[PDB]
């Protein structure tokens, strides 16, 4: 249902949990890194530009 | 629900010791963080009622690119050091001061004549160095009240009067969320002054100016 | 609130004993008992374990002495 | 011929008009190329992908 | 109407027959979103078997990339037309010219790094004018086979579901035309006889609004009231 | 690509503009000048750094 | 010691739009209050966009009514292009009933008291028949910003996008004021565009009200 309490719970469970990001043609070992998520509206992954 | 806008109140003032200031504001309506940042930035930047150094003459020097012996530094360099000087003044408009001293050593801001009204805020700041037993320093510093940054060409050796007490003003905008709220703005004011006034009161003075400029409207 | 784990590697230079020591301590702090010896910032026991690494008071030796003494008790 | 068509209009010849930020509200230096491009939407829509 | 065209939109918009190509010229008597009636000029038209013409426009219907294919009339009422011309505009056609996207006001400057690699930035004015707004059509299927322990009933009686899940249905279990459906509600109640729910739902995470219900039935079975 | 363009534009020396040929005690008032508009972005100026 | 401006001039240079003038202002306040008022007058104003329209002979929004030439969707966009003024209510229902061959403009709407149309000659749609009558009931309510129908969400009540904005085109140009025994007085000229729903005096006054409340957020009055 995505009620009023669940989003605060999601911001609880993210805060210090890394995830792995991965472009599919993985050439070398910077093809996969780790990031701490920050929740963004919309439907597309925002990604730090230098990386 | 057309008049209501989400009035922020300042969640914290992470202030660092004397004049370094980091002031945050949240939550804000979509867009208004930039107009508040730009308004407070331009108002604190170009229009602040303050006082500074305006013109200094040397009693034995009639040129900018000149020197007096016994001094490790130059007169352009002490123009930089006098631009760094920070003074609060009583409601009298102008007053002349001086630096009449004969003595070996660094010349500090406390070794200026005190002269009643004028309160030097940083006695630890050093103007110039003297080293010889007979090299005497003597000049005539003239403060003035004003409301901006007045350069030399816009206007005896001239001093650009940085009347505004602020030294760095900058603001970033990050996202800050309330319950179901999609995109609400957050104002982060990072700011340094010269220490002639505490920074939060300077923010309130700038807001007071713009409040009068809107008091004419509504 | 933690961005780099550089100082943790400055205290244990092997960088893989880092992972085992921090994981062992954070497991023993996760499910039950043996409270963290640092103030927390409403953050998970991963960051707590690495933070107690960078305070120096966690390595393989402290876990050896404490697990051995809990065995003795 | 493009310069002549611009000269028929009110716009300057080089096409580089000065513009203004909404954040600062002041003038960018070095006036910029604006205009009207015909653009297209492609069928890689995000909710198909995500 | 693309600004910097090539002069090749005319031949494309004529020969790719998504528009209403006038087989004979004349004067348009009746215009509708459904159809266009063509009264032909007399010299252009046979003495015997004479009559007039009617062009049926193809309405909202499914494409093959699940986009929209639809025609719209471009000629006003009571109007001279010439033989071999468009009469109605279809998908991405305007006045007999191929208009794929839209012309927009555009600027080349680095803006806060939001355009970092190749990132096109779009102002909110564009989405407020609803002018990348597009239409997709999904064809959701549901079948009624017959296997062991019974056939596959199309009733509305569904075990352990909310009445809100039932409320967007008829008496039988097929959705009314016009329901603003949401992701997860039931279109057709399909039950497995044991009995267990396996009814057709919306694919998860899309909106929509039902425009049409086709129903086919193999011969030998009675139909309910909505069929 | 973008940020290197902005940096290369930010450190270069035009021969003359507003503020060319004065002195400044610190980079804080350099930023205060550039946000004012009372100077160039870039002009060969003797300042104090540390 | 700064010289406060006054609402010195309002000049209805056209039926749609007008220019206003701020005078006198000091140095620096020109671009400051110019960017400020531009950003507020684009950002958040009151407005009277169209929200929900219930056309009678319509099941869903992608059908086509017999007797009108356009699609019903294009009729909805033409309703989106409508401008309307209210005074005292936050919502209202309108009425359109018309048959016969001819254009159908907003001037045929029932012209109930506080409901006011400022562009009557704008077309909604055309017809083709003697006897085929469109008949729609239009809910218009107040609002602010942009409300798409996917957010805030009967089978006949269609939902269209909310276009709460009275303005499109805002500009400001600073210049000098009169001599007045004091130079450096800055004449602020705001040139705005309005469909005809909000008076420019009311617009600039509400803008000042909003920005004054946002300064009220921490400083006292």
């Amino acid at each position: 249902r995505e009620e009023a309490v669940v989003w605060d719970i999601l911001d609880e469970v993210i805060r210090e949990h890394p995830v792995l990001l991965n472009r599919a043609p993985t050439l070398h070992r910077l093809g996969i890194q780790a990031f701490e998520p920050v929740l963004i509206e919309g439907k597309a992954i925002q990604l730090h530009p230098l990386v | 629900s057309v008049t209501e806008f989400l009035k922020p109140r300042l969640v914290d003032i992470e202030q660092v010791s004397s004049t370094h200031a980091k002031v945050t504001l949240e939550p804000l309506e979509r867009g208004f963080g930039h107009t508040l940042g730009n308004a407070l930035r331009r108002i604190l930047l170009s229009s602040m009622p303050g006082c500074a150094v305006t013109e200094v003459e040397i009693d034995g020097v009639l040129h900018e690119y000149s020197t007096k012996e016994g001094v490790q530094e130059d007169i352009l360099e002490i123009l930089l050091n006098l631009k760094g000087l920070a003074v609060r003044v009583q409601g009298k408009d102008e007053v002349i001061l001086t630096l009449n001293k004969s003595g070996i050593g660094p010349v500090t801001a406390a070794d200026i004549t005190h002269d009643g009204d004028v309160e030097i805020v940083k006695p630890q700041h050093v103007i110039c160095h003297l080293t010889d037993e007979n090299a005497s320093i003597s000049m005539r510093i003239k403060v003035q009240r004003g409301r901006g940054y007045v350069p030399a060409s816009t206007r005896r050796l001239l001093v650009d009067a940085c009347y505004s007490p602020v030294e760095r003003i900058a603001y970033n905008v990050e996202a800050a969320r309330v319950e179901q709220r999609t995109d609400l703005d957050k104002l982060v004011i990072e700011m340094e002054t010269n220490g002639t006034i505490d920074p939060e009161e300077a923010i309130r003075r700038a807001a007071t100016i713009l409040a009068e400029q809107l008091e004419a409207f509504v | 609130a933690r961005v780099t784990v550089q100082d943790a590697v400055e205290k244990i230079g092997n960088r893989f004993d880092l992972v085992l020591v921090a994981a062992r301590r954070a497991r023993q702090m996760q499910v039950g008992g043996k409270d963290p010896l640092v103030p927390e910032e409403n953050d998970k026991t991963t960051v707590i374990a690495l933070r107690e690494i960078e305070e120096g008071l966690i390595n393989n030796q402290i876990l050896d002495v404490r697990e051995r003494q809990e065995q003795q008790e | 011929e493009i310069k002549e068509l611009l000269k028929l209009g009110d716009l300057p010849t080089s096409g580089q008009i000065r513009l203004y930020d909404g954040r600062t509200g002041e003038q960018f230096e070095r006036p910029v190329t604006v205009g009207y491009m015909y653009m297209l939407k492609l069928n890689h829509l995000v909710d198909d992908k995500m | 109407k693309p600004l910097v065209g090539t002069g090749m939109e005319r031949a494309v918009a004529v020969d790719s027959g998504v528009t209403a190509v006038a087989k004979r010229g004349g004067v348009v008597q009746y215009v509708d979103a459904s159809r266009i009636v063509i009264k032909v000029n007399e010299d252009e038209m046979y003495p015997g078997e004479a009559g007039i013409d009617i062009y049926n426009l193809t309405k909202y219907t499914r494409s093959n990339q699940n986009t929209c294919i639809n025609q719209m009339p471009c000629v006003s009422l009571g109007e001279p037309v010439e033989r071999g011309d468009v009469l109605a505009d279809g998908p991405s056609t305007d006045l007999g010219e191929l208009a794929l996207g839209q012309n927009m006001r555009v600027a080349f400057m680095p803006w806060n790094g939001y355009n970092f690699e190749d990132s096109i930035l779009v102002s909110e004015r564009v989405v407020q004018e609803d002018r990348f707004t597009t239409i997709h059509i999904q064809e959701l299927a549901c079948v009624s086979r017959d296997t062991k322990l019974g056939p596959e009933e199309i009733t509305a009686d569904i075990p352990n579901v909310g009445e809100a899940a039932l409320s967007k249905l008829d008496e039988s279990g097929i959705v009314y035309i016009g329901a603003e459906v949401t992701g997860g509600d039931i279109l057709v109640g399909k039950v497995t006889p044991k009995v267990k729910d396996s009814s057709l739902r919306v694919p998860n995470g899309v909106s929509g609004t039902v425009i049409d219900v086709q129903v086919f039935t193999r011969d030998g079975v009675e139909k309910d009231k909505r069929a | 690509q973008d940020v290197v363009l902005g940096l290369y534009y930010m450190t270069r020396d035009c021969v003359n503009a507003k503020g060319e040929g004065m002195v400044l005690t610190g980079p804080k008032e350099a930023e205060r000048l550039y946000r004012s508009g009372l100077a160039s972005l870039h002009a060969r100026v003797k300042v104090r750094i540390t």
